[PDB]
């Protein structure tokens, strides 16, 4: 009738990905965690661009599109940063956004690569992750790109640019003991990297009393957050979603009575 | 139809004009039913 | 025949036909005869030898070209009339090789049987694995796809132009595509397409698109509309000029804002426009001066891309205004593969909602399995399987139609070497619940095309609109 | 009111009344200069 | 032209209730919870936690329409247990589990980083 | 026209790999070997560089 | 002077004839552009090939509806002169007539 | 000497490639107008 | 008049290698609008002298 | 709504694996097609040697074409049934056919076993060339390959001649569709 | 044998014409010829 | 001449009496929506916000129609016009001043199309009765018309670029005509062949075949999920 007592076993922890296993958990909790990784972990991304000059071969909202998709370092600044909607400023201020500036002019016969290294922020905490660098546009001689942009808080549920993950590998029951997937020919299917079966064996014996548990994760980070920071933010974000719902539920129950 | 040893009852034609001038308007009404039914039911379709 | 092959007196395009039964030799030199090059076969052997191929390999820095093959008498053009007297071998390696003597008098050989196809049918991958009408449908859809129609599209000012943000060359391609420059100017994107019934929103030739992929520029495109207006001084009384109308100067002006217009009557580039805005301010002098400015359609909402001012052929000052409008894929937009599988986007799901593999890969597009069985577009399934091997192998797949070196079994065996099910099926997990789907879903990269048909270009409503004065009946306003 | 020549890309201020033509190039195709007004793009 | 803002999926507009409880008259001790601006992330986790309760006879959720952002959770409990009480206990258990997961993931990070 | 910043399928960064990818190919790497050297494991990301057409290069051949 | 002939682009009489790909880019022309069309009042016009029966060839056809059992026609045209083509029929009258 | 079957596929597409290096795809339109 | 006598919409045997067998508009123009095969060539004509 | 949400668990797909058949099934299909070709060859020899007796109501040519067509029609049915029997319960081509949702038995057989005979105006591919269907055959070649019998499946792919004859047969369907669109509602507006 | 069917046959009926495309009869035999092939 | 005006397919008698353009009609692409009822059509907000229905002001709806007038064209759902007892039309968006916008019985408020509004939905060519069926409007947030997958068969419609016409009846008498004669459920069985005209289709038909197999077993959690989508469910979980 009460909560699970899940356990965590981290298998790999690099600057790019974190591989971990969660045990003694329900499938719904395991899945909701991976959905939060993608859709509900806030990071900082450019969501406002004014282009003062753009002589390049790419139109204005092509450049703006590419700017928004550039990952910015938002590990610790994101927590203390506010949402522009929640912030009381006049649509932008240091407490809810980070200003960026790009001013590149090409005056050489060699093609000028406008990369994320040219993106300059007023906040040292929030900088492009690459600073190889991400190419924004290539400039011919005589072409210039001058713009100022603001990076604000958001999560992947609003736009894919606020998704902090570069791929969330999720798995459970690698040997298919639960028979949640039925192979017409189990022998044709490669073994999972987490499989614990012999070479001859193709499926684990059916476990009628089994339940989905021991979920395997591999959270790969785009760069905005550390892969461990994504998981920790996801757990606190999912917890905050439920605590907020409980607070609203309590008032509704009181109003009903 | 007048030919000997030829069924003067079941023998018919798919030409409505020939039926009209030989048997009559009511025969055409029945023949037109059968021609209209035959084309409709050729592919297995059914119409009330 | 000898003279033509030596190009002495008889040019290559001259066709000589002998009707042995009718005792007639017909020589045709006129224009309008359709012919194709065929390899000459003598004594059950190709006159084309390794030495000819070696010289062609060094085509540049050698001056050896196609014309030397014709001059050498190794290949010649055959028109339809002459083709009736020609005993043609489909391939040299099989037809004129020693075997059961079906025919020992071959006179010509095909260079490749896949040259029977035209430009649009030559991009279809594995067209010999599709039902023929579906190859015909794709040839129609290929001409409506989006891409980069021409490299210098910025200089051009066309009434309508669609440019894809991120055109990709197909992962699975045909040898003929090298000559269509489809690689240089591709029209489409390689999409991770899952053939599954996910939530019922891909039924009846509909498509489920990944919203996160769309957010990243997946099948994003530009739409350029160019408007031309010229001012004519014909008629002494009336003299129309470009300038933003003013209330005091002009007797009658609409309540539309003219702030967008410059002092020359032309909106400047880089300005948002909508239906209520005026792009060209043209005023005609009365016999105060009446205004005849041009307005945009309510549907259009873009940014002025370019404004050029010139004198037309007639010598009248006229301006072309190009409006730029970014079209993000949405529900109702038509998408098609290269196999006649055309469909609108039924719904878009974010990456968390989409079904995912063990690696975390979610399909960009999900198509209904019921589209395949009736259409029998097995080439679509083979392209996805070949494309999966291509993306993993790092090699562009070859989908030339009549290639015996490629078959599903060979492609399947390759897919096994990369830790995938040999038939391209994968175990997908439900995005909503995370539970494994009982059936393993066919998923892999397939080249999809965004078609010019957008829903915004089509949606239109009428409710007590501008009837006609004469007929008192509805009309467009 | 600056117009950019299509041939030499010379910026030249042109009045409404005077003929449209490059001052030094003589070219007859002129492009308006980009508006000085600011337009906001959301990087979406 | 009809595209809705991306934030409409998680931001309540003025005068919108996050959660509303309606009694299900078909069966006793049943309630329908209409939660606005929520999706399968909270519907599935809440519903699964409810099923672990032996006093919850029925627990299910649904998104009536993918283009809309409401989840309806139906909970039927035993006569001595309230559907609202089951819902609150379900959330506390999830918060307890998530809090425990945070602590243990933090410990694991220290272990892996330490060596 | 230009390399996308993110892989469409997963959102992995791909915009800083086109120049390296071209450099690796100039180093006689096979296309598959170059992609492996660049960290592109998922075939969705390999698709991004294996099927990219860099039209921005020829667009720069036209004087502004 | 007797008139002006519209010129098919990238043909021997087009200004973009023999120009290298770099030269075409200098003229704001796409090197991949194949040409083969006309610019008529700024509109790029393509001439669609028109399929027609070969001339100077004797063709014997049969028409059931007509009164001739067989008809051997021959559309005769000169060797690049008198564009109009004169057709001669040699028809055998049908045997239906009693 | 002779093109063997193991080399035919490479050989035939070298012939095809040379053909489009010389003619292109709109050679009919341009040749007709030049005449 | 000529097209009436014999139907040209059908794909004739002789189109092989000359006209694409797959490319043809759907609708009223099926089989009437055609496309050259890639290596198809139309003769420009020369004098028979 | 109820089954669209259970299908989220069960799932339904279609792929290359559903278009394959057993090596034994492929051998059986090949034997049937190999024998069917030999049967047509024997019928040709009888006609060539003037040993073919026309049936009542038909000329010698109609008799030969009827005999050849039934042999090839039987071969397609024999191979089509064989391919269907090889399908497993899990096969997704069969699941859509069995439920009636999409496809038919003929679609499965064409994908797996044999596309079959291509017909133009109800007859085999005509001798559009002089006594030939294509320049790649000998004159007066009435064998299945010459006259438009596709011995391959869509999975195996068609040969260049089969591809063209299948295009010829498929053009007939395209023309008929256009006519029906033109005729759509013509009778209705006359009756009304 | 072959007779008109589908729309063209449907067209003929509503468009009653003195000359159908494929006029034909269906003669039935009432004597021993009906069951005797030689007599038929 | 006068004779020319009448002659031709586009003449007054044929081109302007038998057929003619009509107000209050919409057309866009159709996309699937398995979440709608068969008798329900999803409508874009722009189409709904553009097409209006004239509601006669009554004490039953005096306040409700008053709010729509206040909201106006700016906010959807609102209203476009007010028709007084005089029959004169007032354009709301021009002047939203509530003083001039007081309503009273007998006034007609042309409110925007809202959920539950009856419309005639048509796919061309209109070959039989089931080609023009009545639907209940359901506003949805994108730019397409939505159709239940079952009604695609009577319409002969596919979701590969098909477009369908929406006609909005403009009065209570004609609205009641569609409700009682032309709604989709009343069209389920056709008199043409005395059999149903629409049935279960691709995914639901393929899945119901699998679902009904003898060896399909559902766990407690799965059954409770399927019961959430059974609108007619009485609330009692059956004995397993
Ligand atoms: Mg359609
Ligand atoms: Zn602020
Ligand atoms: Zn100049
Ligand atoms: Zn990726």
């Amino acid at each position: 009738p009460y909560a699970n007592q899940p356990t965590v076993r981290i298998t790999e922890l690099t600057d790019e990905n974190v591989k971990f296993i969660i045990e003694n958990t329900d499938l719904a909790v395991a899945n909701s965690i991976r959905r939060v990784f993608i859709a509900e972990v806030p990071i900082i991304a450019i969501d406002w661009v004014q282009i003062d000059a753009n002589s390049s071969v790419l139109h204005d909202e092509f450049i703006a599109h590419r700017l928004g998709l550039i990952p910015l370092t938002s590990d610790d600044i994101v927590d203390k940063l506010q949402y522009s909607r929640d912030c009381t400023c006049e649509e932008f201020c240091p407490e809810c956004s980070v200003e960026f500036t790009l001013d590149v002019r090409c005056n050489e016969d060699q093609t000028r690569h406008v990369t994320s290294r040219d993106l300059i922020s007023n906040s040292p905490r929030v900088i492009p992750v690459t600073s190889d660098d991400i190419l924004i546009v290539k400039l011919r001689k005589g072409q210039e790109l001058r713009l100022r942009a603001y990076a604000k808080k958001g999560f992947g549920k609003e736009h894919a640019k606020w998704n902090p993950t570069a791929g969330v590998a999720f798995e459970y029951d690698p040997d298919n003991a639960l028979r949640h997937t039925v192979y017409p020919k189990p022998e044709e299917w490669p073994k999972s990297e987490y499989s614990e079966l012999d070479e001859d064996e193709s499926q684990a014996p059916y476990d009628p009393n089994g339940k989905p548990e021991r979920f395997y994760y591999n959270v790969e980070s785009c760069g905005s957050l550390r892969p461990e920071t994504i998981v920790l933010s996801a757990l606190s974000g999912l917890k905050k979603k439920l605590s907020d719902l409980q607070t609203q539920l309590s008032h509704e129950i009181q109003s009903d009575v | 139809l007048s030919e000997k040893d030829v069924d003067p009852v079941r023998t018919t034609s798919n030409d409505i004009v020939e039926i009209f001038t030989v048997l009559g308007i009511e025969a055409v009404r029945k023949a037109l039913e059968r021609e209209l039914y035959h084309v409709i039911s050729f592919d297995g379709s059914y119409v009330n | 025949r000898k003279l033509r092959r030596q190009m002495d007196i008889i040019v290559s395009e001259v066709s000589m036909i002998r009707d042995i039964r009718e005792r007639e030799i017909r020589i045709y030199t006129d224009a309008g005869r359709i012919c194709r090059p065929l390899l000459i076969v003598e004594k059950q052997k190709l006159l084309l030898k390794k030495r000819h191929i070696d010289q062609l390999k060094e085509r540049e820095y050698n001056n050896y070209s196609w014309q030397d093959l014709v001059a050498s008498g190794v290949v010649e053009y055959i028109d339809t009339l002459e083709e009736e007297t020609v005993m043609l071998a489909m391939t040299p390696d099989d037809l004129q090789e020693k075997e059961v003597a079906y025919c020992s008098t071959y006179t010509h050989c095909e260079i490749h049987p896949s040259m029977i196809l035209g430009v649009c049918a030559s991009i279809i991958p594995f067209p010999d694995h599709n039902q023929s009408p579906r190859n015909t449908y794709q040839s129609a859809m290929g001409k409506q796809a989006m891409g980069v129609y021409i490299t210098n599209f910025h200089v051009r000012m066309d009434t309508l132009a669609h440019v894809l943000y991120y055109p990709q060359k197909p992962l699975v391609t045909t040898r003929s595509m090298e000559y269509l420059r489809f690689r240089e100017l591709p029209a489409g994107i390689n999409s991770i397409v899952a053939i599954a019934s996910y939530t019922g929103y891909n039924q009846e030739d509909s498509v489920i698109m990944n919203r996160s992929a769309v957010d990243r520029g997946f099948f994003r495109s530009v739409f350029y509309r160019s408007y031309k207006e010229q001012e004519s001084k014909k008629g002494f009384d009336q003299e129309e000029v470009f300038e933003k109308p003013t209330r005091e100067t002009c007797q009658g002006m609409r309540h539309a804002i003219y702030d967008k217009l410059d002092d020359d009557g032309l909106i400047a580039p880089g300005v948002r426009v909508s239906g209520d805005d005026v792009i060209i301010g043209k005023t005609v002098t009365l016999p105060t001066k009446r205004d005849c400015s041009t307005f945009l359609r309510t549907s259009e909402t873009g940014i002025v891309d370019q404004v050029m001012v010139t004198l037309n052929q007639e010598g009248y000052k006229f301006c072309k205004i190009r409006v730029r409008s970014v079209r993000i894929p949405q529900i109702g937009d038509k998408f098609a593969s290269r196999h006649g599988q055309k469909g609108t986007c039924g719904i878009q799901y974010r990456q968390e909602d989409m079904p995912f593999t063990c690696e975390g890969i979610t399909p960009d597009i999900i198509i209904n399995p019921h589209a395949i069985p009736s259409r029998m577009t097995i080439g679509h399934l083979i392209e996805c399987l070949q494309g999966k091997v291509s993306a993993n192998k790092g090699e562009i797949g070859d989908a030339t139609p009549f290639n015996d070196a490629v078959n599903v079994q060979k492609i399947s065996n390759l897919l096994s070497d990369y830790g995938y099910h040999l038939r391209g099926n994968e175990v997908l997990y439900n995005g909503f619940t995370g539970r494994k789907i009982t059936s393993q879903i066919f998923i892999g990269p397939t080249y999809y095309q965004r078609l010019k048909h957008m829903v915004d270009d089509k949606i239109h409503s009428r409710a007590r609109g501008p009837i006609q004065i004469l007929n008192r009946q509805p009309m467009e306003g | 009111m600056i117009y950019i020549c299509g041939e030499c890309h010379t910026e030249n201020e042109i009045k409404s009344r005077d003929p449209i033509r490059c001052r030094e190039c003589g070219y007859r195709i002129m492009y308006k200069k980009r508006t000085k007004r600011l337009v906001v793009f959301d990087a979406r | 032209m009809n595209a809705p803002p991306a934030f409409e999926s998680f931001l309540l507009f003025e005068g919108e209730k996050k959660i509303t409880i309606n009694k299900d008259t078909k069966v006793p001790n049943a309630c329908l919870f209409t939660i606005n601006k929520e999706d399968h992330t909270l519907g599935n986790i809440i519903k699964s936690q409810l099923l672990k309760d032996p006093q919850v006879l029925f627990a299910g959720y649904k998104v009536p329409h993918p283009l809309e952002h409401k989840i309806i959770i139906r909970v039927q409990t035993t006569p001595d247990y309230s559907p609202q009480e089951a819902f609150t206990n379900a959330i506390t258990d999830l918060i307890s589990e998530l809090s425990l997961l945070e602590e243990r993931f933090r410990v694991a990070i220290k272990d892996k980083q330490e060596g | 026209m230009i390399i996308p910043v993110r892989c469409f399928t997963c959102g992995k960064i791909v915009g800083n790999k086109w120049e390296a990818y071209l450099g690796l190919l100039q180093a006689e790497y096979t296309e598959g070997d170059a992609l492996d050297a660049l960290g592109l494991k998922r075939y969705c990301c390999r698709r991004m560089l294996l099927a990219h057409v860099d039209l921005i290069e020829k667009l720069l051949n036209y004087a502004p | 002077f007797i008139g002006k002939i519209p010129i098919m682009l990238r043909s021997t009489y087009c200004l973009l004839n023999g120009l290298t790909d770099r030269d075409l880019c200098e003229l704001n022309e796409c090197p991949l552009d194949p040409g083969g069309y006309f610019i008529i009042n700024g509109s790029e016009k393509v001439l669609i090939a028109q399929e027609k029966m070969a001339t100077n060839t004797v063709y014997v056809f049969a028409k059931k509806d007509s009164k001739y059992a067989y008809t051997g026609e021959c559309r005769s045209c000169l060797e690049n002169s008198s564009r109009p083509t004169s057709t001669i029929w040699v028809s055998m009258l049908a045997r239906g007539g009693q | 000497d002779e093109i063997t079957p193991d080399l035919w596929q490479e050989a035939c597409w070298i012939v095809i490639s040379s053909y489009f290096d010389e003619k292109g795809l709109v050679r009919q339109q341009l040749d007709s107008f030049d005449e | 008049r000529d097209g009436k006598l014999a139907k040209p919409r059908q794909l004739h045997n002789t189109l092989w290698g000359m006209v694409c067998p797959a490319e043809t508009p759907e609708g009223h123009a099926v089989g009437l609008v055609k496309n050259l095969a890639l290596m198809a060539y139309i003769s420009v004509g020369s004098q028979p002298s | 709504t109820v089954i669209n949400n259970w299908l989220l668990i069960e799932g339904h797909t279609i792929g290359i694996g559903d278009s394959i058949a057993d090596s034994k099934t492929y051998q059986d299909i090949q034997n049937t097609i190999k024998k069917a070709k030999q049967d047509v060859i024997e019928v040709i020899e009888k006609a060539h040697n003037n040993e073919l007796e026309p049936t009542p109501g038909n000329t010698l040519r109609q008799t030969f074409e009827n005999q050849v067509n039934r042999i090839l029609n039987d071969a397609r049915d024999k191979t089509g049934s064989s391919a269907q029997k090889s399908l497993s319960e899990y096969n997704n081509f069969k699941s859509m056919v069995v439920s009636g949702a999409k496809g038919s038995k003929i679609n499965i057989s064409q994908v797996i076993a044999v596309v079959g005979q291509q017909n133009v105006e109800g007859k085999r591919i005509p001798f559009g060339f002089k006594h030939r269907t294509l320049p790649h055959f000998i004159k007066d070649d009435y064998g299945p390959e010459s006259r438009g019998f596709v011995e391959n499946s869509y999975l195996a792919g068609l040969t260049p001649t089969e591809f063209f004859f299948h295009a010829m047969g498929g053009r007939e369907g395209l023309i008929d569709t256009a006519v029906k669109t033109a005729e759509t509602g013509y009778i209705q507006r006359r009756l009304i | 044998k072959n007779v008109t069917l589908g729309v063209p046959r449907l067209k003929e009926l509503i468009n009653i014409s003195k000359k159908p495309k494929t006029p034909s009869l269906t003669v039935f035999l009432l004597g021993q010829s009906a069951r005797d092939a030689e007599r038929a | 001449s006068l004779k020319q005006r009448l002659k031709g397919k586009e003449g007054r008698v044929r081109g302007n009496l038998m057929g003619k353009r009509v107000d209050f009609s919409a057309r866009t692409v159709i996309t699937p929506d398995p979440n709608l009822s068969i008798d329900q059509v999803g409508v874009p907000r722009s189409i709904a916000a553009n097409m209006t229905f004239a509601e006669i002001v009554t004490p039953f709806n005096i306040d409700r129609l008053q709010e729509l007038v206040r909201r106006g064209n700016s906010q959807y759902p609102g209203a476009k016009y007010i028709i007084r007892d005089n029959g004169d039309r007032i354009d709301l968006r021009f002047h939203p001043k509530p003083s001039d916008l007081h309503l009273q019985t007998g006034y007609k408020v042309e409110r925007h199309m809202c959920d539950g509004d009856i419309v005639i939905f048509n796919r061309q060519p209109t070959l039989h009765k089931m080609s023009m069926m009545g639907h209940r409007v359901r506003i949805l947030p994108w730019s397409t018309f939505r159709l239940n997958l079952s009604v695609t068969t009577p319409y002969n419609a596919d979701f590969d670029g098909d477009e369908m016409n929406l006609h909005l009846p403009q009065s209570l008498e004609t609205r009641a005509e569609i409700q009682e004669l032309a709604m989709v459920p009343r069209m389920i069985v056709t008199p043409q062949s005395n059999r149903p005209v629409m049935g279960i289709v691709q995914d639901t038909l393929t899945a119901v075949r699998k679902f009904t197999k003898r060896d399909v077993f559902l766990e407690r959690g799965e059954v409770m999920n399927l019961l959430m989508f059974l609108s007619t469910w009485d609330g009692k979980v059956p004995q397993p």
